[PDB]
């Protein structure tokens, strides 16, 4: 017996990256998993490096980031790499979630990797939110303030919890130092859950674009998907290069180059782009607690896809109506994103409410109805 | 003479029926109490818990009404 | 003993409820007991013992 | 006998009870580090003049 | 959704003259646009099989039907990975799109659902 | 639902012969130009409506909303803005 199979440690690596039996027909949308692993590795390397030069104290934080930009050898690169990769991490995670929803990756027998996935997504949001606060510019401070006051909506104890999370009566030094410690920790937690969702997946293996079993026709993960993953790695690195070296501030907010000022509130406080759809959903509900519930529900509702999808067939490749509905759902999610950064003005107020209703009605009404009807059309249509 | 056995199907969902669930209703009750006692115990230190809940309990409630003398309080 | 077993111990829900209620009582009474004992063995030494002069 | 079993559950129960009380004490004391530290609580008072402030 | 559900509802529609008049033509166009026949699949090849019920139904397929299904899956996987469509005799003609599996799954489910009912019987 | 090499969980396979040639024996880019033009056109044509319809609808919605918003905050839009608030 080959050493890679015989030795228990080597065999675990072997089972995931070498002998792992894959469908022979995965398309390029199956490459986001490895891109997400790449983002995670880049964030760990750059993040730990920034931590060697960053000071978490509120009197020095903003300046320590300037010191990184100006004095540390290649500090500018490490900083911009870290900041831009946070955006790329969300592009890849939305693509990966998009792939999963289109191809029915959430259906049995893959409910568990999907449900762990939803938690990974929440951990990414928290990680990225805390990291953004660390700069302690104007957007940092006010971002923390507003988002850490969503906990005030919790009845009775809510305000007490807010002061507990701040370590005082406002966002300040205690908050910044605790966000540093938790920002450092969260990516490790996230890596553990990423490993868990893969272990959970390994019982069924990867789904594939046709939605049928691949047990009939398997390909080793290496060399086929190893070399196919390299193409998207280099396509990613090209995109990375164009942002990091030629346009490092395109995805950012100029106001974060102003040091935090608790007195002055900036003209417009918007979150980072990748949080914008959830912020639009929150604005849609006038009630404080209503808005918070809606915003959280917008993520947790992903957990019910296994139930509300009534189809006897996995994925959308062969479902023309489901494909149209999916197209509208995705574009609405982008419109919500755009509405997250407009001013609270007519007519965007009502538009945001309509888009919010459409978002939720996808899960609660349309997908259950459409999937029921398509079942019937497949049966009658092929008689 | 009997021609057919005499039975009906009771309503069921996800393999639960009302006769079974009804036997467990009390158990959910006690678990709810356990969770209640446990939760309240966890937040007994929170000043709001003392102010709003614990100090209001008759007889016992004076355990949670304790004042620092103004002479001993820097704040 | 049968009665006690049947009420507090037989069902785990009841047993865990009893344990947690006991923990709550223990916590409150032990606090008070130690406070008094600590004050007696350290009598005349603590701020509370000299505070009255000031 | 029920008395025989009840004794051993008393020992198990006591152990569970002290473990519950000990965990609660541990959690409460430990997490309190995250509440405002003594220096934060010291900031509390500011005097402002009013003569300088014009109407409107 | 269970195959039983889908089959029963379909039969209610096919019964109603009005309903069938409006649904059957839609279903036929749906199937044309679906395009699974262009990869040489039969409709039943697409049904989710990773369930106890479906594993049992597949084990009960006659060996010849079973061997042919394996071939259609492998062939379709090869079209998929090559980004080609079936041509000529590989295209499933409407007359070849037979519900070879539906009888087996309906029997498996019949028993499974009867078992659930009888697990909840009450002596009257 | 998935086994491992030798016992993957496939139904029994019989009657299929598979053939292929070595990577060194093949031209990796054979028929690349035909694929790049004709194959891509076919694949794109067949998916075009599923992208065009939702994109165009949501772009139209946005365009209308943003144009109205711009107009409401001009002098001309004073009265309509007053009503809207
Ligand atoms: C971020 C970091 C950068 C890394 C790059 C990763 C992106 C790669 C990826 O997943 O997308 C490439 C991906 C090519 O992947 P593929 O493996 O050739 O086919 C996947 C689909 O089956 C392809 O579907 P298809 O075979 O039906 O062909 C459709 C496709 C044509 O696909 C192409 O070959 C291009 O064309 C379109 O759908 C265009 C829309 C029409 C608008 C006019 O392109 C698309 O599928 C784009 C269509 C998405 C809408
Ligand atoms: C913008 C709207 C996109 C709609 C897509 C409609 C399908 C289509 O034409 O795509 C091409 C292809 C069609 O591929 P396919 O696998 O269905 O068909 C291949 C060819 N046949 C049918 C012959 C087997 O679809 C994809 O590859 C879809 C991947 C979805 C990724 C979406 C990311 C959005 C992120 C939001 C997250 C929340
Ligand atoms: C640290 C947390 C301690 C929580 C204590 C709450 C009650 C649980 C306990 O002590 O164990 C009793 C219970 C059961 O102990 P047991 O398994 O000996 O009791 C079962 C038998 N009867 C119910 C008849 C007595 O422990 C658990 O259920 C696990 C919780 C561990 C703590
Ligand atoms: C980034 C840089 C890319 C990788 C650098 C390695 C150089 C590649 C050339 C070496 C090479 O082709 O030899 C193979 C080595 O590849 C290998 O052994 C690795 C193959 C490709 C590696 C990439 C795997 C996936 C990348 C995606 C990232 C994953 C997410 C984690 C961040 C042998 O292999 P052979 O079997 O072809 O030999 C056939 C005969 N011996
Ligand atoms: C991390 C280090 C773990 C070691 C624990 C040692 C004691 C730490 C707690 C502080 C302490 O002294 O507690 C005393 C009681 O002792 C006790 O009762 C604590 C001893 C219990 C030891 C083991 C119990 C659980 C420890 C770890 C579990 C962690 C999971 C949940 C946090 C004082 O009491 P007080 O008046 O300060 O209490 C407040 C409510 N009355
Ligand atoms: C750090 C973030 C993540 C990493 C590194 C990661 C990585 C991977 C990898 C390597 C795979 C196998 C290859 C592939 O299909 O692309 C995969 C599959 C999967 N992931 Fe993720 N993932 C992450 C986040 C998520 C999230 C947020 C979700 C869901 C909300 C998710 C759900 C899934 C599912 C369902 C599959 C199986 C899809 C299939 O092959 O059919 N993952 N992931
Ligand atoms: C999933 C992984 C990670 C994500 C998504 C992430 C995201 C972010 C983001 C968005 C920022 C704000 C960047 C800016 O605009 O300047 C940031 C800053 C920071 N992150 Fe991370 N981060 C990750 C991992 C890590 C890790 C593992 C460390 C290890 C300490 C770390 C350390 C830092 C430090 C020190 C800063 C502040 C300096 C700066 O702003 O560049 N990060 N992170
Ligand atoms: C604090 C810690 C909480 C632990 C809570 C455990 C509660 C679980 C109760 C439970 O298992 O109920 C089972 C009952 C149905 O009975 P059966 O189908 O298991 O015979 O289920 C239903 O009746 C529904
Ligand atoms: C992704 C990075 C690479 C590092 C590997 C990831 C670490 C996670 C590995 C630990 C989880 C346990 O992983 C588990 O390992 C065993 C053997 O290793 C695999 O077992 C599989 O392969 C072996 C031989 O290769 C066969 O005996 C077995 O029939 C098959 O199921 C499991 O399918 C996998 O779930
Ligand atoms: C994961 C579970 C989440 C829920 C748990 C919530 C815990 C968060 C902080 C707990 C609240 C702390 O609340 C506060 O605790 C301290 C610490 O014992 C108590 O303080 C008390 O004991 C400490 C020593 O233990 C003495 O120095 C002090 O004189 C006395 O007042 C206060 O009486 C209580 O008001
Ligand atoms: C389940 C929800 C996960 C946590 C989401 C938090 C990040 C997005 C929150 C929105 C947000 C709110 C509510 C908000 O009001 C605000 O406006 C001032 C923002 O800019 C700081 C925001 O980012």
């Amino acid at each position: 017996m080959a050493l890679r199979k015989k030795n228990s440690l080597l065999n675990m690596a072997n089972s995931y990256v070498l002998d792992s039996p894959q469908p022979s027909n995965l398309n390029y949308f199956w490459n986001f998993g490895s891109l997400l692993a790449l983002c995670l590795v880049i964030q760990l390397a750059t993040g730990i490096t920034l931590a060697m030069h960053y000071t978490s104290h509120a009197s020095l934080a903003f300046d320590s980031v300037e010191h990184i930009m100006r004095d540390v050898n290649f500090g500018w690169f490490i900083r911009y790499a870290h900041a831009n990769t946070a955006s790329f991490f969300f592009i890849c995670i939305y693509a990966h979630m998009g792939r999963n929803i289109y191809y029915g990756s959430y259906k049995t027998p893959r409910v568990l990797p999907w449900s762990i996935g939803v938690i990974i997504f929440l951990l990414l949001i928290i990680t990225a939110f805390m990291g953004y606060v660390l700069v302690f510019g104007q957007m940092s401070l006010w971002g923390a303030t507003v988002i850490c006051n969503l906990v005030s909506a919790i009845p009775w104890l809510g305000e007490d919890i807010v002061h507990f999370l701040w370590g005082g009566f406002s966002v300040g030094n205690p908050t910044l130092q605790r966000f540093f410690a938790l920002h450092y920790l969260m990516p490790f937690v996230l890596a553990v859950f990423a490993l868990l969702h893969l272990i959970a997946l390994h019982t069924a293996g990867s789904s594939n674009p046709l939605g049928i079993t691949s047990n009939v026709d398997k390909l080793s993960m290496h060399p086929y998907y190893s070399f196919k993953d390299l193409i998207t790695v280099f396509a990613f690195l090209l995109m990375f290069t164009l942002f990091v070296f030629f346009s490092p501030d395109k995805l950012g907010h100029p106001d974060n180059y102003i040091p935090a000022n608790p007195m002055v509130t900036p003209a417009s406080i918007v979150p980072e782009w990748y949080l914008l759809p959830f912020y639009a959903i929150l604005r849609a509900i006038p009630d404080k607690l209503g808005g918070v519930i809606a915003m959280v529900a917008a993520i947790l509702i992903l957990l019910i896809l296994p139930i509300v999808d009534r189809s006897i067939i996995r994925g959308n490749a062969f479902k023309p109506i489901s494909k149209l509905l999916f197209g509208f759902f995705i574009c609405n999610f982008l419109l919500l994103g755009v509405l997250g950064q407009v001013h609270i003005e007519p007519p965007f107020i009502v538009l945001g409410q309509i888009c919010t209703i459409f978002y939720f009605s996808y899960f609660l009404i349309l997908l259950p109805m459409v999937s029921t009807i398509e079942n019937i059309f497949f049966y009658i249509g092929s008689l | 003479y009997v021609k057919k056995p005499s039975y009906k199907i009771v309503p069921h969902f996800l393999g639960f029926n009302i006769p079974t669930v009804s036997k467990w209703i009390p158990i959910f009750g006690i678990w709810g109490a356990a969770a209640g006692i446990g939760a309240l115990f966890l937040i007994e230190g929170v000043p709001r818990t003392r102010q709003d809940i614990l100090s209001k309990i008759p007889i016992i409630g004076e355990h949670w009404i304790r004042e620092i003398p103004a002479s001993d309080n820097p704040f | 003993a049968t009665t006690f077993y049947n009420v507090f111990v037989k069902r785990n829900s009841a047993f865990v409820a009893t344990i947690l209620a006991s923990a709550f009582v223990f916590d409150m009474t032990f606090e008070t007991a130690i406070d008094n004992f600590w004050d007696r063995i350290n009598a005349g030494k603590q701020w509370k013992d000299i505070r009255h002069k000031y | 006998t029920d008395a025989n079993r009840l004794f051993s559950y008393f020992m198990i129960g006591s152990f569970g009870m002290l473990s519950a009380a000990g965990a609660k004490a541990t959690v409460q004391d430990f997490l309190s580090n995250m509440s405002a530290s003594a220096d934060v609580l010291a900031m509390a008072k500011v005097e402002v003049k009013l003569g300088a402030i014009p109407l409107g | 959704a269970s195959i039983t559900s889908v089959v029963k509802t379909s039969e209610l529609i096919l019964k109603s003259p009005l309903l069938s008049k409006i649904v059957v033509p839609l279903a036929k166009t749906y199937v044309k646009f679906s395009g699974y026949r262009q990869l040489g699949f039969k409709m039943n090849d697409l049904i989710i099989e990773e369930t106890p019920n479906m594993q049992l139904a597949l084990r009960r397929l006659p060996p010849t039907e079973s061997y042919d299904r394996v071939y259609r899956l492998i062939r379709a996987t090869q079209f998929s990975l090559s980004h080609k469509l079936a041509t000529g005799n590989d295209i499933t003609k409407p007359e070849e799109d037979d519900h070879y599996l539906i009888p087996y799954i309906l029997d498996v489910e019949a028993e499974a659902f009867e078992k659930d009912a009888l697990d909840n019987l009450e002596v009257v | 639902y998935m086994g491992w090499w030798g016992h993957m969980g496939s139904p029994p396979q019989k009657g299929i012969a598979g053939y292929t040639i070595s990577p060194f024996a093949a031209r990796p880019f054979a028929g690349v130009v035909h694929a790049a033009i004709f194959n891509t056109f076919r694949r794109t044509k067949n998916q075009a409506l599923f992208v065009i319809l939702p994109v165009s609808f949501f772009y139209y919605v946005w365009t209308q909303a943003s144009e109205k918003n711009e107009w409401l905050y001009t002098k001309a839009g004073r009265h309509e803005l007053a009503k809207a608030l």
